[PDB]
């Protein structure tokens, strides 16, 4: 047998300029997926005039989506994120507040160093649903590094 | 391209170097896309019977457009130097 | 997207003084989009070049032909913005039929100077009941050549 | 080829120890002749007025937006000669300090 | 524990000209979301010609839109916040009816202080389902400021 | 408790020239909503360089969408009403046959008063569904005038 | 736009009114979108080092172009007549 | 001085020159650029007896 269970799975996230030290997150949502990434595409192909095939590289980001139950110290700290904008941070050679996030996924060890990259979106204010208890928060990041992957 | 295995994880890839005193300039540019088109002219000439002889071919100069992304205002003032700038190539 | 945080040396407001009264003109101008063009102009016929003599004495005559042979042309802005109210597109339309009118144009970061209006385009359309559409294109009528 | 009479932190001449005017020629001189045209309040050439910069309107004043300052310190740097351009220039504010910091390219 | 429930939730509107001293709503929707807020954007990413990533700020508005019972109150309060002309008001350099939302969400104590934006889309009339009960009215408004969260 | 049934609303239409005394709806379909209303934009936004926010008006039209039984008395006048041509009357400063709906929307007495319009689209024949039972008629109105509310 | 608190609820937006006789001319139409696009030109004169004085700015003539609905034939002559017509402003 | 004899499919249209010469290197094709290439013919091929 093989145990895929996602229980015990818990992210570090360490940014340049908002958070050196970087926090923790482990209270991930109950009802959207707490990690969602889309699918990389660091590969192309294109069709010569005599039906034959080209191979090539293209530019592939990984878009992760961490989803975070509303209210939580996660979900302030990912606020805090969010409401810090670009452009008033020094400026380097590298990306403008180049936040990493350590993800060690099952006690197993698998250790993922998904590094290089910004947060792109995220909820501004708790939506209140039907049923009358707040969804949880889902946060979009964009990262351009992805290798590190141990076991 | 290939040609070349730099077997280096940390090459860059474009650099506008100004020819005199070899040094790099507008560091910093975010380059996005480059277009390097060149460009010449044929002398299509009809003559008598139904033909054209193209006789020769003049080398129009290479045009090249870059697109890029400048992340501060110091990289914007050195375009504005690069473009204000007649006296190096 | 609390806007009036905005950055101390990269501040995004655009402000048209007048170069005459070195005043704020047009105050209440909305700004949507600022495309600034700066072209220029360099030889199209092959140069000629003078081989066979010697380090730094070829340099020196190619800087000057370089120099010799590239023409500047001056910038141009094309402001597109939403004027709210009629006493700045009153003035706007003054601005633009007065013939003498030199006004700097500071974007973002860029002090472009002494700048005249070439094009007006004031749209009108259902869909913005109140206010209207703006196009603006200004040119420079002389480089900032420092007046010793 | 710049050149200019050796000046201390004073500003004033600084001699040598025989008791000669020394002249640094292209880079100390141009750094040299960089920071005495950063410390020249506009206004203070009978000779150019015009410039000078602006520690007194953009500068030192409740200046909305910084810009201006910086301009202001760009043509003053760009009009020592042999300066070419500005590699940096960070207009960084502390409590009350107006740190400016530059990377002249000057040709030498 | 995480106490996510709705119920508690109030909304104080108050508007430049129209409601100067503001209105409450409390009376929300049971259909509908009573709070809704669309995913905010206020980052992106370009792609650069040699497989590297680019992060810049982008201008992110608001959509929120809160649902109330059709004949409330509130709901009258919004139909006429909604039909109110924006060319008939005094301009100032800020916003023709710079209207701001307070949301007091549960006894917790999370207010968030939403402002600088204004009413975008609502329905004008009610609009009778199937089932024969009045669909729940959802009035959508826009704003420029997210920052103010308490707690 | 709030009544927010739609038992007993009656809409009364009233045209220029077709129906000048004007007829009654209250043979709403039992499958359809009776009365159905897309959301109304009077207002919309822009986004400055600055990241800033603008707000103005738009022009928005109401379309309302009444539903009837198949057959009915109140079919046969809004079929009579679609085939009549613009064309075919005389004109003035006014709309071309101005149409308006006087929506009794309850006991209450809503009074919804919705004028300055013309009806859009609508079913010329009647289609029969799988079950063998006529489907119900829904017929699309366009209003400019939308204010008028009581109550 | 704002400047002016008309305070009424039946104002007009756009009018025709002929110059002579002070009448208004196609009180019907139904307008849709107006752009009132001015225009002026430079003269650009390069001079030598590399520079380029504007010199002056010529007002070219003012353009308005209207979309509108014509719902009566009577309308549509006066329209005719409009453009038919040489001696009014 | 470059004359070539460009083959298609079925063609062999012979006595063809460069004219224009475009070279596009974009983010979705980091390795590879694409090249796009226009060819004149200099002389048709009249047979020299």
């Amino acid at each position: 047998m093989i145990n895929v269970s996602g229980f015990g799975t818990g992210i570090v996230i360490v940014s340049a300029s908002s958070f050196p030290m970087g926090f923790s997150l482990s209270k991930f949502a109950d009802d959207e997926s707490p990690i969602s990434s889309k699918e990389l595409e660091p590969f192309g192909y294109e069709m010569l005039y005599d039906g034959g095939l080209f191979a090539f590289d293209k530019a592939a980001p990984l878009e992760v989506s961490v989803s975070v139950i509303a209210g939580s110290e996660d979900d302030i700290n990912l606020r805090i994120l969010l409401n810090s904008k670009k452009g008033s941070f020094r400026f380097l050679p590298g990306i403008i507040p180049d936040m990493t996030t350590l993800v060690a996924t099952l006690p197993d060890g698998g250790r993922t160093v998904l590094s290089n990259g910004t947060i792109i979106k995220g909820p501004a204010i708790d939506t209140i649903q039907n049923t009358g208890r707040r969804k949880g928060n889902t946060y979009t990041f964009v990262f351009g590094s992805y290798l590190g992957a141990q076991t | 391209m290939l040609g070349i295995f730099t077997s280096l994880l940390s090459s860059r890839s474009f650099s506008i170097v100004d020819q005199n005193t070899n040094q790099l300039v507008a560091a910093d540019l975010r380059i996005s896309r480059v277009n390097t088109r060149f460009s010449s002219v044929g002398q299509r000439h009809m003559l008598e019977d139904g033909k054209t002889k193209m006789d020769s071919r003049t080398i129009h100069p290479m045009e090249i457009i870059v697109e890029v992304f400048c992340p501060s205002i110091d990289v914007v003032d050195q375009i504005n130097q690069l473009l204000l700038d007649r006296d190096t190539l | 997207m609390n806007s009036f945080l905005k950055s101390i040396l990269n501040t995004p407001t655009l402000t048209i003084r007048d170069d005459v009264t070195k005043l704020p003109v047009w105050k209440s101008l909305q700004v949507k989009k600022v495309e600034i063009y700066s072209p220029a102009s360099v030889v199209s016929k092959p140069l000629a070049t003078k081989d066979q003599t010697e380090a730094q004495v070829y340099t020196e005559a190619l800087d000057i032909d370089v120099k010799n042979g590239k023409i500047i042309q001056p910038v141009r802005l094309r402001i597109n913005a939403i004027c709210p109210d009629l006493s700045t597109v009153e003035s706007i339309m003054n601005a633009f039929n007065d013939n003498t009118s030199t006004f700097a144009i500071t974007s973002k970061s860029i002090l472009a100077d002494k700048m005249a209006i070439m094009t007006l385009d004031v749209d009108q359309s259902p869909d913005m009941l109140n206010a209207a559409e703006i196009n603006m294109e200004f040119e420079q009528v002389e480089p900032p050549v420092l007046n010793e | 080829s710049t050149s200019t009479i050796r000046t201390g932190t004073n500003n004033d001449i600084l001699l040598d120890d025989n008791g000669n005017m020394v002249i640094l020629r292209d880079v100390e001189a141009c750094a040299q002749d960089v920071r005495a045209a950063m410390l020249m309040r506009t206004g203070e050439n009978i000779f150019d007025v015009n410039s000078g910069v602006g520690y007194f309107e953009y500068i030192f004043s409740p200046q909305k937006s910084y810009d201006d300052a910086r301009k202001s310190i760009a043509d003053a740097i760009l009009s020592s000669p042999d300066v070419t351009g500005i590699e940096q220039l960070d207009i960084d504010i502390t409590g009350e300090v107006f740190g400016v910091d530059a990377k002249v390219i000057t040709i030498h």
